[PDB]
Formats: C-alpha cells, sequence, structure tokens
RNA sequence: CGGUUGUCCGACCGGGCAGUGCCGCGAAGCUACCAUCUGCUGGAUUCCAUGCCAG
C-alpha cells in the first residue's frame, strides 16, 4: 500500500482516506480532507491559502535543501528482497525521524 | 445470453433513464440519450439509474446527420458521479461519456477519446485495446 | 504482400532450448504436472488458492514465506529503499560529527 | 417492517438474554460459550484477500471493524441444570 | 505451432497477457487455465509469471516490454512492483514510467530491435524506453490510428498489420522496419490485433473463434512450426486468401 | 470449580477468524406507530479478525509496519475513552452503542463455512483523528510534521 | 471560524430592524437504495422440530 501526498492540502493520506478527481486530460490529483478538495474545485489558488504546505515551501519557512530532503524521493527500478537490507533501512528510518525532528528544531530556532 | 455484465458488483449510480451524456468514440455523435438499462432490477417507481461501466440502451439526439436519430446499444465509459473504488479510492470523471457498443462487444467507430474507466476496460476487453488512457 | 527497399532482416533470438521441447498432445499418459491436474487435485476453480510463493526466484531459498515491510511510521519505505543504503548511511553520519563539533544545540 | 419482530416493544432488561446455546457433546474439549465486552468503538480496515472465487485476489479489501473492549472475566459462581418433564 | 485459448468469453489473448521471449506474462483468475497453457507450451524453460498490473486484469494492454526490458506505469503499486521484479529473472530489466498514456500496450509496440511510439510522447520518455529496452524507436501512425500496440503485433519473424492500411504505407513501414509484413485480419476479420493477439520468438496463442485461414497466415507470417513458411506460402495460397477474405 | 476467583481472558474462550453471532440491544431512537428503537437483537455470522491485548502496546500494529501503537485514536474512543484492556475486532456493523454490554456467542451451528476457515492478514487499522478528518497515525509522528508551534516554544 | 451587509429613529453613541441579513470551510446530530454489515433450516405429508421476537 501506498500514502498518497495530497496536492492542495498537503496532508499524508492514506487508503479508505480522501477522495480523487481526475480530469480528461490525465493528471491525478488525491485529496485528504472534504475542504481541500472543495477548494481547487472553487479554482482557489494553492499558493494563495496560507495553510497549505507548498505555500511554506516558497514561503522558506520549511527547509528546501540537505541531504534528508533528497533522501526523500520516489524510487524507480524495484529491487530484490535480502533481509539485512530491511532493518538496515529500518533502524536508519529511527535515525531519520531523529535527525528530521532535530532540524526541525533548530531551524525554528533559526527563524526566531 | 442478455446484454448484462458479469463482474460488476456495484458502484454508484448516477446516470438515470433519461440522461444526456456526451459521446467519446469517433463514430461522429456528439452525446447520447440513456432511454433504458440493461440489467436492472423491476422495482415500482424507481428510475433504473446506469452505473459506468454498463450496458445502457441509446439514442443520438445531436450529431451528424447520417447516424442522427439512430438507436443503439451503448456501455457507459465515464461518469461524474463520486463511487467507491475497491482500494478505498473515492473518485469521479469530469463528465458522463460513453461508447456506442454493439450486443455483442464490437463497436462501431475507431478510436476512443480521453481517458477510459478502471472497470469499463476491465468488464470489456477491447475497451481496453481501443483505451489510449485507462487509469 | 510487403517487401523493404533495403531488403534486410535481423537476427532471431531463437534459443536451442525451446527448439527440442516436445508438443502438446492431450493423449500423452506421461504428462507434465499441470496446473488443471492441479486445479482439479485440490479442488475447482474456486477452492484451490493458487501460490505465489512457490512462483519466485531468488538466490537464497528461504527468504520465501516471509511477509515484507509496506509502511514504517508514516514514510513509505518501499519509496525509500535505496541500493547501497548503508552507503549513504555512513555518509549520512560524516556531517552528524561536524554538526556536533561546530555544535549549533547549545543554548545561549 | 417484519412479522417477525412486530409487535416493537422496549427491552425489559439492559444486557439481553442470550436465549439460546451451542448443542453439546462429550467428545469435545472443555471450553466456554459466550462473554461479554463493551463497544468501544469502530475503524477502518484495509486486507489482503485470498478467498478463492473471489476478482479481489491477492487484492486490498477496504472494510470497517468495531472495536469491542473486553476486560478480563472474574468468576464468581456456577450453576447446574437438571432436567424434568416440565423442561 | 498456434494453438487456440479461451480465457473467459472473450478471445482477445493480448489485452490479457503480455507473453515474449524471455518471459511470459499472464493474468490472475479464478480459472488458472492460461496458467496451465503457458506452461503447456512452455515446459519451464523461461519464467512463467502471473500478475495483476494497477489493480487491473488487463494486462496485455497496460504494459509493454521486450526481452531486454518490461515497463510498467505510474498506476501500479509497489506491491505490484515487486511483484514483477523477483518473479523475473536477474538477467531482466523493468522500469516504472511516468506518463499520460497509461495503456502501454497499446501506445507502445517493440521487438528484441525495434520500438514504435504513439506520435504525441514528451521528450524525456522516449528517452526511458530506449535505455531500458535496448532497442531504438520510430514515430508513424498506422492508418492514422495511434494505438500502434492494439493495431500491430510485432515479432522478429513477422508481423500483422492492419488490413486496410496503403500499399505504400505498408511498403514503407516493411521498409523502416524491416520485417515482412501482411495485411490481415484476425479474430473472424476484427479490426484489432495487438489486443486480440499476443506473439513471442517461437509460438503464438490465438482464440477458438479465429479461423484456419487466418491461422494460416500466421502460421506463415511469424515463421512458426518447422519454419517451411517464409511468405512464400501466402503466395501459394493466395487463391484460399482470396476467396476467404473477398 | 478451577475457574473461581480468577481473571479469564478471551483468549481463553474465544480464538482468532472465527465466525461469531453477536448478542446487543439497539440504539434508541430518541427526543424525535410507537416505540422504534433499543429492542433485543442476536445479529449472527460475523467474521473475528483479531484480538488485542493492551499491554504490549504495539496492538494497532500487524507484521506489515513497525508502529509501536494501540487501537486508539486521537483524542481517544469519542463518547467512550482510551482502552487499555484486551478488545477484540469483529468485521461489520455491529450492533447497539458506546459505552453498550455487548455480548459475544459462539456461532450455533456446527457445519463451518469456508468464509469462516479462511484465514485474516492485517496491513493497517485506521487510527486517525475519529472526532474529524484526522490524517496521522500516531502523535509521534505528528510532531515530525508538524515542527513547532509558537506556544510549544514559549513552553519549551 | 473568517469575510460581507444595508433600512429607519433629522443626524448620532446607541437603539427598532432584515419577524434569526448574507456568503465560504467545518463539527455534532439526523442520515442515505446517495454509504457499510448480517440475513438463517431441515424433515414429513399444511404440520413438526430449529433459530429470532414476546414472555
Ligand atoms: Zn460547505
Amino acid at each position: 500500500m501506498r500514502i498518497e501526498n495530497c496536492f492542495f492540502c498537503g496532508r499524508p493520506a492514506w487508503p479508505s482516506k480522501g477522495i480523487t478527481f481526475m480530469r480528461n486530460d490525465g493528471k491525478a490529483f488525491r485529496f485528504c480532507r472534504s475542504k481541500c478538495h472543495k477548494n481547487f474545485k472553487m479554482k482557489r489558488n494553492p499558493r494563495k491559502l496560507k495553510w497549505t504546505k507548498a505555500y511554506r515551501k516558497n514561503a522558506g519557512k520549511e527547509m528546501v535543501v540537505d541531504s534528508t530532503l533528497q533522501f526523500a524521493a520516489r524510487r524507480n527500478v524495484p529491487v530484490r528482497y535480502n533481509r539485512e537490507l530491511w532493518q538496515k533501512t529500518l533502524k536508519a528510518m529511527e535515525r531519520i525521524s531523529e535527525i528530521r525532528a532535530r532540524r526541525e528544531r533548530v531551524f525554528y530556532k533559526k527563524r526566531m | 445470453k442478455r446484454g448484462a455484465p458479469g463482474g460488476k458488483l456495484k458502484m454508484t449510480l448516477g446516470l438515470p433513464v433519461g440522461a444526456i451524456m456526451n459521446c467519446a468514440d469517433n463514430s461522429g455523435a456528439r452525446n447520447l440519450y440513456i432511454i433504458a438499462v440493461k440489467g436492472a432490477g423491476a422495482r415500482l417507481n424507481r428510475l433504473p439509474a446506469g452505473g459506468v461501466g454498463d450496458m445502457v440502451m441509446a439514442t443520438v439526439k445531436k450529431g451528424k446527420p447520417e447516424l442522427r436519430k439512430k438507436v443503439h446499444p451503448a456501455v457507459i465509459v465515464r461518469q461524474a458521479k463520486p463511487w467507491k473504488r475497491f482500494d478505498g479510492v473515492f473518485l469521479y470523471f469530469e463528465d458522463n461519456a460513453g461508447v456506442i457498443v454493439n450486443p455483442k462487444g464490437e463497436m462501431k467507430g475507431s478510436a476512443i477519446t480521453g481517458p477510459v474507466g478502471k472497470e469499463a476496460a476491465e468488464l470489456w476487453p477491447r475497451i481496453a485495446s481501443n483505451a489510449g488512457v485507462v487509469m | 504482400v510487403a517487401t523493404p527497399m533495403d531488403g534486410t532482416t535481423r537476427e532471431t533470438f531463437i534459443p536451442e532450448a525451446v527448439k527440442n521441447l516436445k508438443k502438446y498432445d492431450k493423449n500423452d499418459p506421461n504428462r507434465r504436472v499441470l496446473a488443471r491436474d492441479i486445479e482439479e487435485a485440490n479442488g475447482g476453480a474456486g477452492v484451490f488458492n493458487v501460490d505465489l510463493r512457490k512462483d519466485w526466484i531468488l538466490e537464497n531459498p528461504e527468504w520465501k514465506y516471509d511477509k515484507i515491510p509496506e509502511i514504517f511510521d508514516g514514510k513509505n519505505v518501499y519509496d525509500y529503499i535505496d541500493p547501497d543504503i548503508d552507503a549513504k548511511l555512513q555518509a549520512l553520519e560524516e556531517e552528524e560529527e561536524r554538526l556536533e563539533k561546530e555544535g549549533f544545540y547549545d543554548e545561549d | 417492517g417484519s412479522l417477525a419482530f412486530l409487535p416493537r416493544k422496549r427491552a425489559a432488561r439492559h444486557r439481553g438474554r442470550v436465549k439460546s446455546f451451542p448443542k453439546d457433546d462429550p467428545k469435545k474439549p472443555v471450553h466456554l460459550t459466550a462473554a461479554m465486552g463493551y463497544k468501544a468503538g469502530m475503524t477502518t480496515i484495509v486486507r489482503d484477500l485470498d478467498r478463492p472465487g473471489a476478482k479481489a485476489h491477492k487484492k486490498e479489501v477496504v472494510e470497517a471493524v468495531t472495536i469491542i473492549d473486553c476486560p478480563p472475566m472474574v468468576v464468581v459462581g456456577l450453576v447446574g441444570y437438571i432436567e424434568t418433564p416440565r423442561g | 505451432m498456434a494453438v487456440r485459448a479461451q480465457f473467459e468469453n472473450s478471445n482477445e489473448v493480448g489485452v490479457f497477457a503480455t507473453l515474449t521471449n524471455s518471459y511470459c506474462l499472464v493474468a490472475l483468475g479464478a480459472s488458472e487455465n492460461f496458467y496451465s497453457v503457458f506452461e503447456a507450451e512452455l515446459q519451464d524453460v523461461i519464467p512463467i509469471c502471473r500478475t495483476t498490473i494497477a489493480g487491473t486484469r488487463i494486462i496485455g494492454r497496460l504494459t509493454a516490454g521486450n526481452r531486454k526490458g518490461l515497463l510498467v506505469p505510474t498506476t501500479t503499486t509497489d506491491q505490484e512492483l515487486q511483484h514483477l521484479r523477483n518473479s523475473l529473472p536477474d538477467d531482466i530489466r523493468i522500469q516504472r514510467i511516468e506518463e499520460r498514456l497509461s495503456a502501454l500496450g497499446n501506445v507502445i509496440v517493440c521487438n528484441d530491435h525495434t520500438a514504435l511510439i504513439h506520435p504525441d510522447l514528451e521528450r524525456e520518455t522516449e528517452e526511458i524506453i530506449a535505455d531500458v529496452l535496448g532497442v531504438e524507436v520510430f514515430r508513424q501512425t498506422i492508418a492514422d490510428h495511434v494505438l500502434v500496440g492494439s493495431y500491430m503485433a510485432l515479432s522478429n519473424q513477422g508481423g500483422l498489420v492492419h488490413p486496410k492500411t496503403s500499399i505504400q504505407d505498408q511498403d514503407e513501414l516493411s521498409s523502416l522496419l524491416g520485417v515482412p509484413l501482411v495485411a490481415g485480419s484476425v479474430n473472424r476479420g476484427s479490426n484489432v490485433i495487438g489486443g486480440g493477439m499476443v506473439v513471442n520468438d517461437w509460438l503464438a496463442v490465438t482464440g477458438l473463434d479465429t479461423t484456419a485461414p487466418e491461422l494460416s497466415v500466421i502460421e506463415s507470417v511469424f515463421r512458426l512450426g518447422e519454419g517451411a513458411g517464409p511468405g512464400a506460402i501466402n503466395t501459394s495460397m493466395k487463391n484460399t486468401i482470396v476467396e476467404s477474405f473477398y | 470449580r478451577s475457574l473461581f476467583e480468577k481473571p479469564v481472558t478471551i483468549d481463553t474462550i474465544f480464538e482468532k477468524d472465527e465466525m461469531i453471532d453477536v448478542i446487543a440491544v439497539t440504539k434508541g431512537h430518541g427526543f424525535v406507530a410507537g416505540q422504534m428503537g433499543y429492542h433485543h437483537r442476536t445479529s449472527v455470522n460475523h467474521k473475528i479478525y483479531r484480538i488485542g491485548k493492551g499491554d504490549d502496546e504495539a496492538n494497532a500494529s500487524t507484521e506489515t509496519d513497525l508502529t509501536k501503537k494501540k487501537i486508539t485514536p486521537m483524542g481517544g474512543f469519542v463518547r467512550y475513552g482510551e482502552v487499555n484492556n484486551d478488545y477484540v475486532m469483529i468485521k461489520g456493523s455491529v450492533p447497539g452503542v458506546k459505552k453498550r454490554i455487548m455480548t459475544l456467542r459462539k456461532s450455533l451451528f456446527t457445519h463451518t463455512s469456508r468464509k469462516a476457515l479462511e484465514k485474516v492478514e492485517l496491513k493497517w487499522i485506521d487510527t486517525s483523528s475519529e472526532f474529524g478528518h484526522g490524517a496521522f497515525q500516531t502523535a509521534a509522528e505528528k510532531k515530525q510534521f508538524m515542527g513547532t508551534l509558537k506556544k510549544d516554544l514559549q513552553t519549551s
């Protein structure tokens, strides 16, 4: 199963949660709650509503740089099984969750 | 065998009897007029609402003069009413669209324009053949 | 009837394996295992559960029969599987000591 | 409404009698037949379907379940029932 | 060596399956009889894998590929993406691509050397089908129809093209492909061949509705059997073709 | 006799993937030809999916996700609270309202069904905020996303 | 929660107001053939068991 990123609301939506809209040209949108659903349905610009996450991506309140963000990317080629590969990935994630959390703290200290 | 699909459980039906939904293939039609839904139940005072991917008796009201006022079976390939897909996906199209298909499964034109519904290309195999975009 | 102006043909990748197998004849007693002899011995079309775990090919035979991780703490491990993710990981702590050697975690 | 449930009347007891038990045979192992729980709430489930004949094989059914809390059951008493021509 | 097979009620085997040289890919279903058939004509010499692509049973039109590579769209999931890689050997590369034209089995048709693409594909997309599939790509419509996969099935020994193509069109297509081509119909005169037919380097599987003369041209054009038909069989049996297709 | 004054658990009596009939008194349609609601009703043929523990603290996780978590959602179960004890989890719409007695009884028919003998294997439990449209599993992953509130920084 | 109003009391702080001014998002509650779950059990030649409902 896959976590879909909400296009407008920026929420990490899950299966059985949210709504989906496709247009005839063939670009895909997944929505989290019904509020952002009617936001794109009312032609609201996501770069005009202040609570959208991608607004704060351009606003500079949220990070754009450093390799942990480059770690956040969608893979393309699958990889065969190896049990050690999961634990060396899985125990990295408690490190990944730790380093992202302390980067949140120091950057907000930098803001204020 | 009667013109009833086998393999479609149910989605949220949103196209009832007396609905105008625009054509999708290159037969020459602009819109199709829904007049009867095949395989629907027999309930009093209930309009037979046709779901997407289901055969519907149809008539061309507006189109080219060659096939104007020609009545023939068709299947719905797109619907704009929200419906529940099997993987937890509530989803819908921009409009309500369909393609003119014979009772056996053959279709009059050559190519289907626009996207094609997931279950419509599943329960009809050669619809997926004629679909350039199906998701 | 088609005929190219150049009149060239490429090389056909016909293997010697499939060249010398035996044809399919239904009256053959000494038969292959057959998914029809599998389906009927274990039930009907709606009885026997078809086994994916018997069909994979792997280097080490007991990677089989093992459940896989899909989601971990709300971030897709499948979107975060990388070859040499060890190699990036000690690369990921190479900054980590100079972050604390510089030490921007102190309170002023 | 169904005739098997009308006329409509409120439950005279809040807990509700079980009214029927499974038939007993000596050949089975000893086990109990029921338990009480508390209706806590209800959530959403995705599941890998493995039902033969189902077009949703090896795929993700989305289903809704209920969460019934069950505290450990303290046993206080025992009762025995003897059989009589009046029941 | 072309055998007749029925999935459920429809004879379009190319819609439900992708059969290539190094692998044969069929669809999951209640009746595993094309798992039976695809091991019957392939006695455990290539990997026989059944799959579901993007939650769909229609894998022959949602997946393009050759012996060198395999292509899947965005709509698949990583459970299905891991499904393709591990059931396949280490010698095959499988790539997942971003595109608007999700039905890759209709807009991409390829063999072990060449490829053809729907004419409105974005520039970054031919360069990833080139370096994974190991083949080169042309750009040419089929009788003003842009679904190259569904309207034509490709093999290195032959190819069946859409019947109403012009003589000048099929000649230059056979010139730019370098393949002996024939304009003919299958599935009792159906206009869709690639959806209706799937063929690999040493066999073809057809529908029971298909008749003997169109079995014979597929026998002759794809150089099946003992290799006795190079296309001169079609010229020798032209009278049978003329009488059947008049 | 051996049962006297000891706590017995749902593991002792019940088990997993078991077809189950369930007994309740239904919802009262009160405060707007007669009574409509709060009736005795024994719902039969429901499927047990899982048995929880409470003390394991990783109850709402399966083999797919290593997220050590409980079945309670954000805000707790609304109008009930935060479950800390053993729980069962049944597929369907089991009758009754929250905070109600809930009697489960073994299937009456001894003839089993393949829908009963079928096994059942989790992927996730939706524990998002059922008070509204929540979109997180746990609070540990919540503050990983939202960053620092100004009230969180002033408090800290 | 955010935004937006006008009437009259000459005017106005303010009142009488629009018999609760309006418009976006959202909660609860009601709900939905507009959503989801369960639907049983046999025998005899209508009746017996069996389940459910009432007691
Ligand atoms: Zn609203």
